[PDB]
């Protein structure tokens, strides 16, 4: 009540919002836009991007500080590593991810009207996938002992490739027990259901 | 154990050389682009996917793009701290940093391209003209603003020290700062007068 995440359906930066909300146990709501007026919506966010965070006067919807903003606001539990060098190699791997993975999500998006093109599409992310399966081996997340704000990214990822028709199955290996221990969570499967 | 990777010329290597010298860390300044250090540069395409300038690499790690490096710089030496003290303060240095990078950083890079065009460069150096004392006083509010958060608190403003290095490079690329405020060319000729920067540049 204190705190609103106003979120968009099938968003990714609104899944892994709410996923790293609900590891926080904030007393947050969430509240899915469109079902608000443009009278509200344009007053929430002034350039209509979502997701949006705003408690007070404070609002916040810039894409790459959301989360970070979200981890130092509620510390606790922290949502990146304890140790210096596991945390520069997470910071590293998030730009990695909203640089050169969210992107692929992105166009899927724009062109999934053609077929054809979605077809080669699906190919080079599974080549891309399976490329590094060896670093999602050992470890119960992603490169680290506990759950960061990495795998909230991938887990909105995965989400949003799964509703696009990019199912991650038997084949991937260790990325795929990864997603099974992703999507046991709690935080990720609350946020899953739909 | 602590190596930076840099490039003469580049203003993210002046940048990050320039926070790592306040911080009080020693780290081995590699300039890359010179002859004798070129099995530095054999090795930096090794750990790197594109032969990143400037990377900040130790035994353990190898990072390159200016906001993760900076974010990187303040995990390993806390002292100053490098960002405000509260989290929608620390989270409005971030957004402001992604514009000054976005807007002025890589197109200053971008001028430095042997194969440009005469038109195509003249309207990169419009573009930042057109916007350069809109972004310094927005820096210097933000910078007001932390300041009365926290008068105790002495963190070294990162923005600050960044358009020190935008106004240092429009200077080398013969680009003109388009103000007739004598007060903000005051400021603007004491941020190029800090010794730190100073020492940065030679
Ligand atoms: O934008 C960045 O952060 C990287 C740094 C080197 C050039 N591009």
């Amino acid at each position: 009540a204190m705190v609103t995440l106003y979120t968009t359906k099938y968003c990714p930066y609104s899944l892994r919002a709410r996923i790293a909300l609900a590891e926080k146990k904030m007393s947050t709501d969430i509240v899915e836009a469109g079902d608000l007026e443009p009278a509200m919506i344009k007053k929430i966010t002034p350039n209509g991007v979502f997701p949006v965070l705003m408690e007070k006067d404070y609002s916040i919807n810039n894409r790459k500080a959301l989360l970070i903003y979200i981890d130092e606001r509620f510390p606790a539990p922290s949502l990146l590593p304890n140790v210096v060098n596991e945390r520069i190699k997470i910071r590293l791997s998030l730009d990695k991810i909203d640089n050169e993975w969210y992107p692929v999500l992105d166009q899927i998006r724009k062109h999934r009207s053609d077929q054809k093109m979605l077809e080669s599409m699906f190919k080079d992310l599974k080549e891309s996938l399976l490329a590094m399966e060896k670093a999602f081996t050992g470890s119960e997340f992603f490169i680290s002992s506990g759950f960061t704000l990495a795998d909230c990214y991938i887990a909105a990822l995965i989400i949003c490739l799964e509703a696009e028709g990019f199912i991650i199955d038997d084949e991937y290996g260790a990325i795929y027990e990864y997603k099974k221990r992703l999507f046991a969570r709690d935080s990720v499967k609350k946020a899953n259901i739909k | 154990a602590m190596l930076l990777y840099t490039k003469k010329d580049d203003i993210y290597s002046d940048i990050v050389r320039m926070i790592l010298l306040i911080k009080g860390a020693n780290a081995k300044i590699v300039d890359v682009s010179k002859e004798e250090n070129s099995k530095h540069l054999e090795e930096l395409n090794i750990i790197t996917p594109n032969g990143n300038i400037p990377t900040l690499s130790t035994d353990d790690f190898a990072v390159y793009r200016l906001s993760v490096i900076i974010e990187a710089i303040e995990d390993l030496y806390p002292f100053p701290p490098m960002f405000p003290v509260f989290p929608k303060q620390r989270a409005n240095a971030r957004i402001l940093l992604e514009y000054v990078n976005k807007t002025f950083l890589q197109n200053i890079i971008k001028l430095q391209s042997p194969d440009l065009d005469e038109k195509q460069a003249n309207e990169i150096k419009m573009l930042m003209q057109r916007d350069i004392i809109s972004t310094y006083k927005k820096i210097v509010s933000e910078r007001e603003v932390n300041a009365e958060s926290n008068p105790d608190a002495q963190n070294i403003n990162v923005l600050t020290l960044i358009i020190t290095f935008v106004f240092y490079y429009f200077i080398k690329l013969k680009i003109s700062i388009p103000t007739k405020d004598k007060n903000i060319i005051k400021e603007i000729k004491e941020l190029l007068s800090e010794p730190n920067f100073i020492k940065t540049i030679k």
